[PDB]
């Protein structure tokens, strides 16, 4: 699909074979997900950007579709505002930006 | 690093 | 051009005569760049991100050309770690997602 950006670029995302909206963002290194009871190990992180940071929980080789594209990989969990697909995924999914 | 730039208008 | 994701989308912008680097962010709803001047009138302004919220200055009708593209629009200044080109100057330049 082609994405234009008059408005926030959010789409379906699967996991855990539940569905999310969630917002592709070309800036973000990695994929963080709203505060959810995902099962399996997991490592403390921080991650950070404008107002500072805030502590996740690290899961790695999560599988997890992306508007219909299958991707796996660390997927973070924490008190974001908002579900966010990182470059970690949106690089294999084949996203790329176009002008 | 500082690595994910959400940003959003108030 | 085509920009893939394997590493940050950074361009070169040039902004009040001065070149800088930027991100190109569709994670963003505006434009915002680290702390530096710019001429005219501005305003007193909150935005919030991954870690929460900060102080901006709102420049209105700021021309930038980025990455050989010309817009002119809403450009904040403030203490964001990474000068951030959001989907209001995106849009300007006919940037989409493609995958």
């Amino acid at each position: 699909p082609q994405i234009t950006l008059w408005k926030r670029p959010l789409v379906t995302i699967r996991i855990g074979g539940q569905l999310k909206e969630a917002l592709l963002n070309t800036g973000a290194d990695d994929t963080v997900l709203e505060e959810m009871n995902l099962p399996g190990k997991w490592k403390p992180k921080m991650i950070g950007g404008i107002g500072g940071f805030i502590k996740v929980r690290q899961y790695d080789q999560i599988p997890i579709e992306i508007c219909g594209h299958k991707a796996i990989g660390t997927v973070l969990v924490g008190p974001t505002p908002v579900n966010i697909i990182g470059r970690n995924l949106l690089t294999q999914i084949g996203c790329t930006l176009n002008f | 690093r500082p690595g994910n730039f959400l940003q959003n208008r108030p």
